[PDB]
């Protein structure tokens, strides 16, 4: 049975931490359960704005810098959006390496989340103290491959490590956890606390060398330096000794995944198991990404892997094609002037007026985007669901091997078990397809080392650019008049999610996925963080 | 137990790419530095408490009775009184004004911080600064976007250990700024010889030709980038894409058009 208060009345939580950015939460709780939500985004940049008159080259370095968790992915999609624009179709080689550098963006961004971001909510470090290192070491080797990461031996090291720690005085980053004390929310024996708590170690370690590998084609990480115009910049990306080198980190880092992530995702999903009736919605859209045919939006769209669509009312019988015309964003309850409401994105408006701290009218820095009217859940979740429905067998075998092991039926992923699920089985497929995508991009740089077409600048034209980050759907969107930015506006992934009620009044998926959520400790509310960290939040993204 | 020196680390109007390139440290990994070499004790993306947990977390660690050391990411949004970036209910001027008036020193890691960075770019909607302009304090400035976590860490451990390094006119410790991009680049003997790639798709730039006609800044922007790299493994000129200048003050600004020298 699920911990519950008999709690009424406000909880705020701000700052949201363990997320990327500024992140107000504030809920009504009636009798243990959260009745309403409010998702509040705490600062402006104003990129945007920044971005208007200047050359649409230098857009990508720009928006890149709306996130450093998701980086490269602005990048990206500014670089299809002029591309676009421009009416240019990338080199084959391009494609590619985009790709690839989107691949290692996922690996590395869906690693930390789960360890660093996540886990802490679910996991209770100072109880990895309670635990017999020869009993973990024991369970370790029944529920998962076998390592010497695993070994009692290594168990007794990272305990004595943490007990030196904590016995020091200076708890850091532990400082006023929400488990200190032990908390009725905490459901995990101590030995998996002392399992997930190495492994979180070890994926400090593992995020360096997902980071190396994924700088290999993109120059550096965090903010990559590879993307211009009609492709990619990166010839010695295309050689043998780099891509062996990238091949090799890759294999290590899906080593990791498969031997630590997966196990310790599936062991928490199956003690947790009461989440999986807890936080769902049920609109999901996806722009697809690892497309075979990146020529335009539109073969984007048709030709991703991980394919694009939209369900609605979790209606899997049913994916509809993705209308771009029928993207649209609201500033009703957001911090922007009277009358921007309806605005698809080529003809955006960021007029920026704040009010004051919790305006139930007027209340945050992001949009709210809608779908004809409905608000839309985006991410590994999303994905997962449509590549599903779709029959895509990669999904299709990994979701019914999580559903045969957690003996869960598939509607138990709308979910936020389901989110959290969903982010480490799209995480295996990207690892089981690596070492293919690097073959293709060797094979083809190895005959033809083409990367970058030539273009020309357009007095007057307009571009869209679609990504599917680790976050979800993600567009950019450009005017160009006379050569130069006349509008630029980015729709982020967290801007589906997070965002504010839209014009209609109606709450965002994050906000409807609050409601219901049971506090069993209103003093440490550690329920609303599960729901939100499942969203994996980026709030510099979501309001830019 | 020897007591380990006190971090105290927020986050203003930043897109966090410094806290992920600091992590990218190897030279000790973060779990090491964070273990055994400091205590860091507010750090909003990695820390457990949240809310009002998370506040008396920062309050406990600036009463600390040993002092502190205050790290910054992020510019300053000044524009409505602070209240277009705020933290717990309170705009992120006052709090950063608050913590730097009590620490024993100020890293500002990042453009951002150290200059105000993308969001004070014109025309600045939310009158961003950098930290030392909008509080009037002295800053160890280690800007790049991000920085080096070789730079940052670097940085933090000569503080703890040695004391405030030689600085730039810039405040950039010249052990890691002292040397233009450009004089350590592998294809200036290209540059010397006006070996110049005219186009990305050229057989020039195949051929690794310089990148000065293509924008490079690497000739007006101190930072040590060939020399050490990043991630172990490359950076941008070995990529193929010129420098963006892009630890030089208001480089937004100044750097522009990044694909032309005008
Ligand atoms: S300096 Fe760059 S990487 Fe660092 S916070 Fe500012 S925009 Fe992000
Ligand atoms: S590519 Fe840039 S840093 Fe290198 S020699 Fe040419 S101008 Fe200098
Ligand atoms: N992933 C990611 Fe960042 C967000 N939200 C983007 O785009
Ligand atoms: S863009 Fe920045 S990271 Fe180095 S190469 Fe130029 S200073
Ligand atoms: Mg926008
Ligand atoms: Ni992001």
């Amino acid at each position: 049975p699920t911990p519950q208060s008999t709690f009424t009345g406000p909880i705020v939580v701000d700052p949201i931490t363990r997320i990327e950015g500024h992140l107000r939460i504030m809920v009504e709780v009636e009798n243990g359960k959260v009745k309403d939500a409010w998702s509040s985004s705490q600062l402006f940049r104003g990129l945007e704005i920044i971005l208007k008159g200047r050359d649409p080259r230098d857009a990508q370095h720009f928006t890149q810098r709306a996130c450093g968790i998701c980086t490269y992915v602005h990048a990206l999609a500014s670089s299809r959006c002029v591309d676009d624009a421009v009416k240019v179709s990338i080199p084959a080689n391009a494609r590619m390496m985009r790709n690839l550098v989107m691949a290692s963006q996922y690996l590395h961004d869906h690693l930390v989340h789960f360890y660093h971001f996540h886990a802490l909510d679910w996991v209770d470090v100072t109880a990895a103290l309670k635990a017999d290192p020869n009993k973990a070491a024991k369970l370790a080797a029944s529920i998962a491959p076998a390592r010497p990461g695993n070994s009692a031996k290594a168990l007794k090291a990272v305990q004595d490590k943490l007990k030196a720690f904590v016995e020091s005085g200076q708890l850091g980053i532990f400082t006023n956890a929400y488990f200190l004390g032990g908390h009725k929310a905490y459901y995990l024996p101590p030995e998996v606390d002392l399992i997930a708590t190495a492994h979180y170690l070890e994926a400090l370690h593992m995020q360096v060398k997902a980071a190396s590998a994924m700088a290999i084609l993109g120059g550096k990480n965090p903010h990559t330096q590879f993307t211009v115009v009609g492709g990619c910049s990166n010839y010695q990306g295309l050689t043998k000794d780099p891509l062996a080198n990238y091949l090799a980190l890759s294999k290590e880092v899906c080593q990791f995944v498969n031997e630590c992530y997966i196990p310790d995702l599936l062991a928490v999903a199956g003690f947790y198991k009461d989440w999986g009736g807890i936080g769902g919605t049920s609109n999901y859209l996806a722009f697809g990404e690892f497309a075979t045919d990146d020529s335009s939006p539109e073969k984007h769209l048709a030709t991703s892997q991980f394919p694009s669509g939209v369900i609605t009312g979790r209606d899997l019988g049913k994916v509809d094609n993705v209308d771009l015309g029928a993207i649209y964003e609201d500033v009703k309850y957001s911090w922007y002037a009277p009358g921007g409401d309806g605005k698809h994105p080529y003809d955006g408006v960021t007029d920026p007026k704040y009010t004051k701290l919790d305006d139930k009218d007027h209340y945050s820095w992001m949009k709210a985007p809608r779908y004809k009217g409905k608000a839309m859940e985006v991410g590994p979740l999303a994905r997962t669901f449509i590549a599903y429905a779709k029959g895509q067998p990669d999904f299709k075998k990994v979701v019914d091997m999580v559903l045969g092991k957690l003996s869960v039926p598939a509607t138990a992923l709308h979910s936020t078990l389901g989110r959290t699920a969903a982010r480490g089985i799209e995480t295996a497929i990207v690892c089981a397809n690596m070492e293919k995508w690097i073959k293709e991009m060797a094979d083809s740089g190895a005959k033809d080392n083409t990367l970058c077409a030539k273009w020309e600048m357009p007095e007057e034209s307009k571009g869209v650019g679609l990504a599917d980050a680790p976050r979800g759907a993600l567009s950019h969107w450009i005017r160009i008049k006379g050569k130069k930015i006349d509008n630029f506006q980015l729709v982020v992934p967290s801007t589906w999610n997070l965002g504010p009620r839209g014009a209609q009044g109606d709450k965002s998926p994050v906000e409807e996925a609050l409601i219901g959520t049971p506090i069993a400790d209103p003093k440490r509310p550690v329920e609303i963080l599960r729901t939100v960290h499942a969203f994996d939040p980026c709030i510099a993204c979501g309001v830019h | 137990a020897k007591h380990r020196p006190s971090v105290v680390w927020l986050h203003n109007a930043e897109c966090t790419g410094c806290t992920e390139a600091a992590i990218r440290t190897i030279k000790p990994y973060i779990d090491a530095l964070i273990l055994d070499t400091i205590s860091l004790d507010y750090q909003e993306t990695i820390m457990a408490a949240a809310g009002e947990a998370a506040e008396a977390a920062l309050h406990q660690a600036l009463e600390g009775k040993d002092g502190y050391y205050l790290v910054v990411e992020g510019g300053l949004p000044t524009i409505d009184g602070g209240q277009w970036g705020m933290v717990a209910g309170h705009p992120m001027i006052e709090t950063t004004k608050k913590a730097a008036a009590k620490a024993k020193g100020i890293i500002c890691i990042g453009t951002c911080s150290a200059y105000g960075g993308v969001q004070k770019a014109k025309p600045n909607p939310s009158q961003a600064k950098g930290v030392s302009e909008a509080l009037g304090v002295k800053t160890i400035n280690i800007p790049g976007c991000p920085p080096n976590p070789i730079n940052f860490v670097g940085a933090v451990v000569h503080v703890l250990t040695k004391g405030i390094p030689d600085l730039d006119e810039n405040g950039r410790p010249k052990l890691f700024y002292g040397e233009l991009v450009h004089d350590n680049c592998p294809r200036l003997p290209h540059f010397e010889a006006s070996e110049f790639a005219p186009s990305f798709d050229s057989e020039e730039a195949k051929k690794g030709f310089c990148l000065y006609e293509l924008g490079c800044k690497g000739p007006v922007t101190y930072n040590n980038c060939p020399k050490v790299l990043f991630n172990q493994v490359n950076w941008p000129v070995q990529a193929g894409h010129p420098c963006l200048g892009c630890s030089e003050p208001d480089f937004w600004d100044t750097m522009t058009p990044f694909y032309e020298q005008g």
